[PDB]
């Protein structure tokens, strides 16, 4: 089915004429839209005082990346690759070996944050939920290379954001 | 060894079309200078010209002659119509690269390229 | 988080710090492996 | 006391500048839709004084909101030459900040920065409306810390 | 009632099928091969002197009518003496149909450009021409169209590298953005990701 | 040399050059083109700077990502010195002022200032050190810039005996104060010159040659210890250099003598201005030396370039003095000015 | 497995003595000159060189001309090989030529003064496989090795 | 944990350090070199070895499907522990 959006015979008896001279003299349809902008002036506006208020978002938000670590404080990524072979950009970078124990653990661990889309594939490759975006936007820096973050700086925003990533990924994992 | 043409039958058709090419150019280069208020003169706009052609002169094949003109033409009318800006009618002299050597001694020192 | 505070961890930051890029404590990226290839070391004592 | 005076009057003129930031009208891919997102209404950035401008003669900030071409990059120089100073560059989003997605691509200039200098990187692909405006407020916050009258006096 | 496997749709199948020898009737002179893949389309193959016959039957007679081109496009296959395959992707408003056609090219042959038949063409063409080097005679205004002024090289073709040759920079000391030949921070990770493992038997090619 | 210094890559922006530069005086006129050159190749190039940051935003761009680092520094703090130079193999020197301030003088910017660079160089084991002297140095001169220059000059041969001292004549480029300096005057209508001009030789030099020479200093090893003199490649009586200045920004020229005694009152009468004064004085005197001919020094040559001439590259720095009508003239409109063999 | 020895004790820079007969880096320009000066002031069987056991075919050549260029014959090897008779004029006087897959068709196999077990594990597999297929007869002369 | 560099630079848990003579430490002039002080090695090494009382257990991780994947460890040896290969938790045999 179709419609016609303007296919209009207009009346053409004496009312319906003068109706329309009454319009093209007087203005009437420029003034209907001056009290459109009027009702709008006496409406309540929609801003928020950032950044005393802020924007509302939801557990799933891709943010800010951060390497967790288990209740004990082991690192949960263990070298696996899987979050660099799937990264859109190849945005990571990892070297890995055999810790001084027999564990096996990263050595090199980089996000190039300029880089990376945020796109969070490498949070769903990730089998033991290692490496997570986290829920932080308000990360700009003044240098380019203060967005080129190795493993250290990933590792402080895990322990800097666990508080608040481990509930998100609470709301949201019986969704994955 | 039978293949369609592009525009010559021949390598005298070709040349033929290189050098009406060249007097394009040749013409052009005092423009160019002046429109997009080069440092460089007269003499240097078609030298550099000159040293493009040179390059291609061992080609033997109309077909690939006749690209090289067809792309030349356009090479042109970017920059007649200033299509092209400062920056690309630079290009062509490189003058932010450093010489790279080309005797033996010198890339032996710098590294491992050939 | 007064009415549902969060989980306790040892290694969660208990001093939480704002964006400090472009002071004395931003951050610097470097690489953190090690070096990779071991030059030899010539002796010490002449010989030759 | 000229120290007492001149730190005063760079407040002054901090002030004035961080309080009447007017972006060029320059945008070149998405991120330029979330730009679009901050003058929106919940946002409001003309709340802050930021007041978009077309012209460079007018304005004092760029924003760089996208994917830089080659093909566009020296038209981006040439219209940030013609910014009178004081001028300030925004690097938005992955694209601008280091080439991001297309970062391997033989037209994409690998980060804006290798054309202009740069005050502020927004991280994000694209950063959201949010994100850029907390980028506005610490390039506000940066040039409150200029002291370009402090060491015009110690000179 | 195999809810992961796609539908069949053998009537689709059957007419197009009808329809390819169709035009493989009507235009013998041209057409090389036609088929119609397990998704129900159908491909006309034709040798290159023939696309503004083709292209004009299809568009112009009354059983076909395909008035709309809605794609035009190379294919780079290397390992073919004529390595750039052009395909016609049009589309039938009357008879709610779309047709395939394709032919081939080297770096040294032209085309007939399409312009005549379809006025879409000509953008297409300059982006193919731009893309790929295929040259297109008669083009009434052919130029590069996506790349930089100036650029060198085709950036679609397969030996192509992913980076180019050259980047850009801004330089102080002469006051412009200039060119210089390309070094990564970071040189591109090529991954081998094929399995040694056959994975389509149905697709298997004679040892 | 350590593993991290050895060069890599084919010189270009990504490449390791194994130079770690501490360039002083970066923001200025030479500095640009110093640190610009040093980026080009991959060069690690530390710029302590006395300005503010906004006036060091146009050498960003000049390096990849972390080969640009900027330190705060004041020349009478030596702890801030030693901080910019304890990781560095080559020192260059490019501070100056050509008026003196309140604050700091010829001698403080000319003497104390590059003696305690050096000073603190050679104490934090730093190899080379390169530093920037004058070709007209003389302690017999009239200005006290020039005069300076001969006891710093001096006093860091002592100091760093390895330092490599260039003594350039005036340099000419895009944001220099001379051919700028010489154009600018119209603003007053004719030319003053002590003498119309006829009593002083210059021999300027290209801003680029300067800027190889200094590159080209640091990679050779027969430099240490080494004085060069970088002169262009003419010399000029004043007359014909400022007449051809002016006959390439297609102004009108219109000389007459000022005697030193009135025309030194006119410097004095700029050097009220508290901001950077049009001209003063010393600036005066210094224009009107005749630059020394040092045929024992080693010279542009020595280092491998080729000095640029004058006449190549004066529409590059001219050009925007130009009003509207002439400002598409090409380089092959005005004669070149009389050489002296 | 012994490629990580590839990244160990390697040789990165040139090195000449310095004034108290210690080694210490240099560039290339005055290392070769070094040598250069050595090398233009001897001749004959005053310059000799030995090749070891993992020099390349173009190194070998490249040497040996070079000390040809100044009438340097003493091109040596640290691996002995008699060259009474024969010598090195006929190639079949030092090669295995049967060839490696050649012990597949042998019959009998005399092993000489050589546990190539260890000299060449690879040739040995081949005489084992041979040894287990066609049951082929080896004999020893030599230390009895496994 | 953190040692200090004889230069007094910090120590990473990956064992980094520029070392004397490396000009690249001049990044961390005027600002600082980011580490983590939280090993992960020496913090594992701090959880009690678990006994149970049969040859083979299992291990997630903890926390079910926010866990690792689900392993199985061998008990049978009594010269050491058994250890999760993901997360690094210790098992022993009870007698
Ligand atoms: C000419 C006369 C004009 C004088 C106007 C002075 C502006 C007063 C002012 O600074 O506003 C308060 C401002 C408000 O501070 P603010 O700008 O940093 O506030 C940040 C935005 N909020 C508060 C929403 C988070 O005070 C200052 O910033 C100090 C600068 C004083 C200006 C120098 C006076 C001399
Ligand atoms: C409707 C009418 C409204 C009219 C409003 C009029 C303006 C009222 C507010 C005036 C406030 C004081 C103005 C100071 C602005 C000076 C401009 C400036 O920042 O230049 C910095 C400069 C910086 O000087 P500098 O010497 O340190 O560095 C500049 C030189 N280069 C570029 C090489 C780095 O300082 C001055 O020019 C002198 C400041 C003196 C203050 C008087
Ligand atoms: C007894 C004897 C007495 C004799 C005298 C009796 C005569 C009385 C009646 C005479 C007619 C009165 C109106 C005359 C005013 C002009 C009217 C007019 O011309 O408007 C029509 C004009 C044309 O537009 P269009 O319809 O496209 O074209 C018509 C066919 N070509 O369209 C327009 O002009 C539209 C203008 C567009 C811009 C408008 C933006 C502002 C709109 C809000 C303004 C509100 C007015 C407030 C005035 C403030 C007063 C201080
Ligand atoms: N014609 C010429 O240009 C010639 C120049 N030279 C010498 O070459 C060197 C550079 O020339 P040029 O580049 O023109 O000099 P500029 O005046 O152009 O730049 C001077 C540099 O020195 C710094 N500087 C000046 N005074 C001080 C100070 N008191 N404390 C700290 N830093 C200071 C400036 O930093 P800020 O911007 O922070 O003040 C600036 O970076 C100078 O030594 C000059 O004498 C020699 C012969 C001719
Ligand atoms: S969010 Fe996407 S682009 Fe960014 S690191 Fe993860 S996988 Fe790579
Ligand atoms: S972060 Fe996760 S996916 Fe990436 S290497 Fe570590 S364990 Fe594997
Ligand atoms: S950074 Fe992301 S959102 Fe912004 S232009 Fe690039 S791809 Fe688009
Ligand atoms: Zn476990």
């Amino acid at each position: 089915t179709y419609k016609y959006v303007n296919l209009r015979e207009p009346s053409m008896d004496m009312k319906s004429v003068t109706d329309r001279a009454a319009q093209t003299l007087l203005w009437t349809e420029l003034i209907r839209g001056l009290g459109m902008t009027l009702s709008y002036l006496f409406r309540e506006p929609a801003t928020i005082n950032y950044p005393f208020e802020k924007g509302p978002l939801s557990p799933r938000f891709r943010g800010e990346h951060a390497l967790r670590r288990y209740p004990s404080g082991e690192e949960r990524c263990i070298a696996c690759k899987l979050c660099e072979a799937v990264c859109p950009a190849q945005a990571i970078t990892i070297e890995a070996e055999p810790r001084a124990d027999g564990s096996r653990r990263t050595t090199r661990y980089d996000i190039d944050m300029t880089k990376c889309i945020y796109c969070g594939f490498c949070q769903e490759a990730c089998p033991v939920d290692a490496i997570v975006e986290g829920p932080n936007f308000e990360f700009s820096t003044e240098t380019h290379e203060e967005l080129l973050y190795n493993k250290e700086k990933l590792l402080n925003n895990g322990d800097k954001w666990e508080a608040e990533i481990a509930a998100n990924i609470q709301a949201d994992y019986l969704y994955r | 060894t039978s293949v369609k043409p592009i525009f010559s039958r021949d390598m005298n058709e070709a040349k033929r079309r290189v050098r009406e090419l060249y007097r394009a150019w040749y013409r052009e280069v005092p423009n160019t200078v002046h429109l997009f208020q080069l440092d460089i003169s007269v003499k240097q706009g078609r030298d550099k010209v000159r040293e493009m052609f040179k390059k291609n002169a061992h080609i033997t094949d109309p077909r690939v002659v006749d690209l090289l003109v067809i792309k030349g033409k356009m090479e042109l009318e970017e920059t007649i119509k200033v299509w092209k800006q400062r920056t690309h009618v630079m290009r062509f002299f490189h003058e932010t690269e450093a010489p790279r050597p080309k005797d033996f001694l010198s890339k032996f020192y710098v590294g491992h390229d050939p | 988080p007064t009415v549902k505070p969060p989980t306790a961890r040892k290694f969660i930051w208990t001093n939480h710090k704002f964006n400090l890029s472009g002071t004395p404590q931003q951050y610097v990226p470097y690489s953190t492996t090690r070096k990779k290839i071991q030059e030899w070391v010539p002796p010490s004592t002449p010989y030759k | 006391r000229g120290e007492y005076v001149v730190a005063k009057l760079d407040d002054l003129i901090n002030w004035a500048r961080r309080s009447s930031l007017w972006p060029m009208t320059f945008g070149l891919a998405c991120c330029a839709v979330e730009m679009m997102h901050m003058a929106a209404p919940r946002y409001d950035m003309d709340r802050f004084g930021v007041v978009f401008r077309a012209s460079p003669r007018q304005s004092d900030v760029m924003i760089v909101a996208g994917t830089l071409t080659n093909k566009m990059a020296p038209a981006l120089r040439k219209v940030y030459d013609q910014m009178p100073e004081p001028r300030y560059v925004v690097s938005m989003g992955s694209c601008a900040n280091g080439g991001g997605y297309y970062h391997y691509s033989y037209s994409v200039v690998r980060g804006c920065d290798r054309i202009v200098p740069v005050d502020i990187y927004v991280p994000g692909c694209p950063p959201t409306a949010e994100a850029l405006l907390y980028g506005i407020l610490q390039l506000q916050k940066k040039i409150k810390r200029e002291k370009r009258l402090r060491i015009w006096y110690r000179r | 009632t195999r809810p992961t496997v796609r539908p069949r749709n053998d009537v689709a199948h059957k007419q197009l099928s009808a329809f390819g020898e169709y035009v493989a009737e009507i235009l013998p002179k041209y057409v090389q091969q036609v088929q119609v893949s397990c998704f129900n389309e159908l491909e006309i193959c034709i040798h290159p002197d023939g696309v503004i016959p083709v292209l004009t039957f299809l568009r112009d007679h009354s059983n076909a009518q395909f008035k709309s081109l809605a794609d035009l496009t190379a294919v780079d296959i290397p390992t073919r003496q004529n390595r750039f395959e052009i395909v016609y992707n049009l589309l039938s408003l009357r008879f709610n149909s779309r047709i395939r056609v394709k032919t081939y090219t080297d770096e040294l042959t032209p085309i007939e450009s399409s312009v005549p038949v379809y006025k879409a063409a000509n953008w297409y063409e300059r982006e193919i021409w731009d893309m790929f080097g295929v040259f297109f005679a008669n083009h009434p205004d052919l130029r590069r169209i996506l790349t930089d002024y100036g650029f060198e090289g085709h950036p679609f073709r397969k030996d192509f590298p992913l980076s180019g040759y050259v980047e850009l920079r801004y330089d102080d000391e002469v006051k412009r953005v200039v060119a210089e030949p390309v070094e990564l921070a970071q040189e591109f990770r090529k991954f081998d990701l094929n399995s040694p493992w056959e994975a389509f038997p149905a697709y298997r090619q004679p040892p | 040399l350590h593993h991290a210094v050895i060069p890599h890559g084919k010189g270009g922006r990504s490449s390791v050059s194994g130079i770690v530069a501490t360039v002083f005086g970066a923001t200025g006129f030479l500095g640009r083109y110093v640190v610009n050159h040093l980026g080009r190749m991959g060069s690690q190039v530390i710029v302590p700077h006395r300005c503010e940051p906004y006036d060091t935003m146009h050498l960003r761009p000049m390096g990849d990502l972390g080969q640009i680092i900027f330190m705060d520094w004041n020349g009478r703090d030596k702890d801030s010195i030693r901080r910019a130079v304890e990781h560095s193999s080559v020192v260059i020197n490019l501070v100056g002022r050509e008026w003196e301030t309140q604050n700091f003088d010829f001698e403080d910017v000319f003497v104390k200032i590059p003696q305690a660079i050096a000073q603190v160089s050679k104490e934090a084991g730093v190899e080379k050190f390169i530093h920037i002297s004058h070709l007209n140095a003389d302690i017999k001169s009239s200005s006290k810039y020039l005069r300076s220059k001969a006891v710093g000059e001096k006093e860091v041969r002592e100091t760093f005996p390895e330092a490599t001292i260039i003594k350039p004549a005036e340099i000419f480029g895009r944001e220099d104060r001379f051919l700028n300096y010489f154009a600018n005057i119209r603003w007053f209508g004719g030319v003053p010159l002590i003498s119309l001009g006829k009593k002083t030789v210059k021999q300027p030099v290209y801003i680029v040659d300067v800027t190889k020479g200094i590159i080209n200093a640091i990679k050779d090893p027969d430099a240490r210890g080494k004085t060069f003199a970088f002169v262009g490649p003419s010399r000029y009586l004043l007359f014909d250099l400022v007449q051809y200045v002016f006959a390439v920004a297609h102004r009108p020229f219109l000389p007459y003598p000022l005697p030193h005694f009135a025309y030194r009152w006119i410097g004095r009468l700029f050097e009220i201005s508290p901001f950077e004064p049009w001209t003063t004085r010393d600036k005066v005197e210094r224009i009107h030396t005749t630059d020394k001919i040092l045929p024992h020094l080693p010279g542009l040559e020595d280092l491998g370039v080729e000095a640029t001439p004058l006449e190549l590259k004066a529409i590059e720095v001219l050009r925007r003095h130009r009003t509207y009508r002439w400002l598409s003239s090409e380089i092959e409109d005005v004669q070149p000015a009389k050489t002296i063999p | 497995f012994a490629y990580d020895g590839l990244k160990r004790q390697r040789l990165t820079e040139p090195m000449v003595r310095n004034e108290k007969g210690l080694l210490t880096h240099t560039t290339w320009e005055d290392a070769l000159s070094r040598v250069a000066g050595m090398l233009q002031s001897f001749q004959g069987n005053d310059v000799a060189a030995i090749a070891g056991g993992l020099v390349d075919a173009e190194a070998l050549i490249a040497l040996k001309d070079l000390l040809n260029r100044v009438d340097s014959d003493t091109l040596c090897t640290e691996e002995v090989f008699p060259t009474a008779g024969a010598g090195t004029d006929l190639r079949s006087n030092y090669l295995l030529n049967t060839t490696i897959a050649g012990v597949e068709e042998a019959d009998v196999v005399l092993l000489v003064g050589t546990n190539p077990r260890f000299e060449a594990p690879l040739f040995n597999a081949r005489i084992r496989k041979s040894w287990l297929h066609n049951d082929l007869k080896v004999a020893l002369i030599g230390s009895p090795v496994d | 944990g953190v040692r200090t560099s004889p230069t007094g630079e910090k120590v990473t848990h990956t064992g980094q350090v520029y070392d004397d003579g490396d000009y690249r430490k001049v990044r961390f002039v005027g600002r600082q070199k980011e580490v983590n002080e939280n090993f992960a090695i020496d913090l594992i090494a701090e959880q009690p070895v678990s006994q149970v009382g049969s040859r083979v257990i299992s291990c997630d991780g903890g926390g079910g499907a926010l866990g690792h994947p689900r392993v199985y460890i061998n008990l049978d040896k009594e010269t050491k522990t058994g250890t999760c290969g993901y997360c690094g938790l210790q098992f022993r045999q009870q007698h």
